């Protein structure tokens, strides 16, 4: 019935960004109600379709040679849904890299198994993928504070391995959530909290920085912007809606070829920001892709 | 390595194996991963992306390889797998057993199309 029943999901609107609500508990008048999918099509599968979706509206970087890294790839199916669906929309030759605690077959280029602390790379990133979840975030026994664990590896990531121009999507529930990773949204061009239709009926939302820009461009509080997260999903019931998932024309994302440059922090200035924010810059080397996965050796 | 082809060769026939399995009532490997797509693809049986025709199904290649979820050797040369990092196209008769298709049928090398289902090379 509602008009954003037709698009892949819903973005949280400028307003209620711009609130300084307190921390209320989550009501979602759906909670837990399941979406109508398509004959055999996973949720992972529709989720990732709907997120894809969505980023294809945005000003993505998409230069030749993408690097994209999917973190909580894996699943208690031992496969990869959501590696499958970047791969489907990525454009070919794109090296995907994904990893999770568990093991599981993928189609990613290449896969690393263990926490995501473990996983390293010197090499520079143009799309962060996150479907990490700390399985523990169910047991609620305290005042629902920001969480560490993955979130502190995932902001440490971003200021120190995503390319300037490259964009994220860190998955976030009501409970599993960072003040630290809301306050780095403010690091880039535009940044919203997204939730896919087919999961309107979850606290879930991927958080997404479009363009990273290397500094901040405003201040974000945290604390704060959660609370305005969840007064939004409280205050704007979604119905659920798996529509968009029956026109796969326009899905693939469109191969850009986004310029690449080597440029040191004193040359970055409003000019190279401007180009950085429409999608049409990527700022790193073009060396080969060397990643890592640490093992801890004992008896 | 002699010996040890030797045995494997003997016992691990994996194809065999679960085609046996099903003879015997086996439910079928699960948790095939199917894609969205427009169903006004090329047809062809093993692609870069989703390239099923009205008459199929797309899956992630990884998870239609019996190899690679049972986590054992592949038999291609340099245990290379032709599914990982590819899309299946299913036939939507035999999509309830994709790793059961993928084992029992082969791709013709001219026309990129499975044996039997779309292959029209003998015309
Ligand atoms: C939003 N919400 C949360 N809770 C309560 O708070 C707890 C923690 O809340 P949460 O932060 O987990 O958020 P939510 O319940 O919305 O998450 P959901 O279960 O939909 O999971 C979202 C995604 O997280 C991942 N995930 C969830 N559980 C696991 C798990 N065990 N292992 C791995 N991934 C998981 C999956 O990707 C899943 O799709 C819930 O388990 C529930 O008791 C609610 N209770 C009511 N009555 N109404 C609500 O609206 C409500
Ligand atoms: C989606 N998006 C929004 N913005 C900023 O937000 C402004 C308004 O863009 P908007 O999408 O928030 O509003 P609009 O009314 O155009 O569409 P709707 O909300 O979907 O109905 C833009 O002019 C940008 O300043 C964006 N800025 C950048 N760099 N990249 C994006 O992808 C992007
Ligand atoms: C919701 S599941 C991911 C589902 C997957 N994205 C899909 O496509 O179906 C969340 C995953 O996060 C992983 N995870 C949680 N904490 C992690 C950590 N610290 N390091 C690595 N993986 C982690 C879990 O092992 C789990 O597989
Ligand atoms: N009725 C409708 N309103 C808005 N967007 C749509 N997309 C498809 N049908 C639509
Ligand atoms: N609500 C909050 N809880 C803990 N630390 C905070 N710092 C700022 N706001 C906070
Ligand atoms: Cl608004
Ligand atoms: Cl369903
Ligand atoms: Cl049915
Ligand atoms: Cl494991
Ligand atoms: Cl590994
Ligand atoms: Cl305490
Ligand atoms: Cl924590
Ligand atoms: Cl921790
Ligand atoms: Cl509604
Ligand atoms: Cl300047
Ligand atoms: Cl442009
Ligand atoms: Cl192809
Ligand atoms: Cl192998
Ligand atoms: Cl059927
Ligand atoms: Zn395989
Ligand atoms: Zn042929």
């Amino acid at each position: 019935a509602s008009s954003q029943a037709w698009q892949p999901g819903v973005a949280m609107p400028n307003l209620y960004k711009m609130q300084r609500m307190l921390l209320e508990k989550c009501d979602l008048q759906n909670y837990g109600d399941s979406a109508t999918l398509p004959k055999g099509i996973m949720m992972n599968v529709a989720k990732y379709t709907q997120l894809c979706q969505y980023l294809n509206t945005l000003t993505l970087a998409v230069p030749y040679n993408m690097r994209v890294i999917h973190f909580g790839a894996g699943s208690d199916k031992g496969v990869a849904p959501g590696t499958a669906v970047l791969r489907q929309w990525l454009p070919t030759g794109t090296l995907l890299v994904d990893s999770d605690l568990n093991d599981f077959v993928s189609d990613a280029d290449s896969t690393l198994i263990g926490d995501c602390a473990t996983v390293h790379t010197a090499n520079k990133w143009d799309l962060i993928i996150s479907d990490m979840y700390d399985p523990k975030t169910k047991n609620v026994t305290k005042e629902n504070d920001s969480k560490e664990g993955f979130f502190t590896y995932i902001c440490g990531f971003i200021q120190q391995k995503l390319a300037l121009g490259g964009s994220v999507a860190i998955k976030i529930t009501e409970h599993s959530w960072n003040a630290d990773l809301y306050k780095l949204m403010g690091h880039f061009a535009w940044w919203t909290a997204f939730v896919t239709n087919v999961n309107a009926s979850s606290s879930e939302a991927f958080l997404i920085g479009c363009n990273y820009l290397g500094k901040p461009r405003e201040q974000i509080d945290g604390y704060v912007m959660h609370a305005n997260y969840i007064f939004w999903r409280n205050t704007n019931p979604i119905q659920l809606s798996s529509y968009s998932l029956f026109d796969m024309s326009k899905f693939p994302l469109k191969l850009r070829g986004t310029a690449v440059m080597s440029l040191k922090e004193g040359q970055i200035n409003d000019m190279i920001l401007s180009l950085l924010s429409k999608g049409r810059l990527i700022i790193r080397e073009n060396n080969r892709v060397v990643i890592s996965s640490d093992v801890l050796v004992n008896n | 390595n002699s010996t040890v082809l030797s045995f494997c060769a003997f016992a691990v026939d994996a194809a065999k194996a679960y085609k046996d399995y099903l003879a015997s009532g086996g439910q079928p490997i699960t948790n095939c991963v199917k894609m969205l797509c427009t169903h006004t693809g090329t047809g062809q049986a093993i692609t870069v992306t989703p390239e099923a025709n009205m008459d199929q199904e797309s899956f992630g290649g990884a998870s239609c390889c019996l190899y690679c979820r049972c986590h054992i050797d592949h038999p291609n040369p340099k245990g290379f797998c032709d599914l990982k990092g590819k899309y299946v196209q299913i036939p939507t008769t035999c999509a309830n057993d994709p790793v059961g298709f993928t084992l029992k049928n082969t791709v013709c090398t001219v026309c990129g199309m499975w044996k039997g289902y779309g292959c029209s090379c003998d015309q």
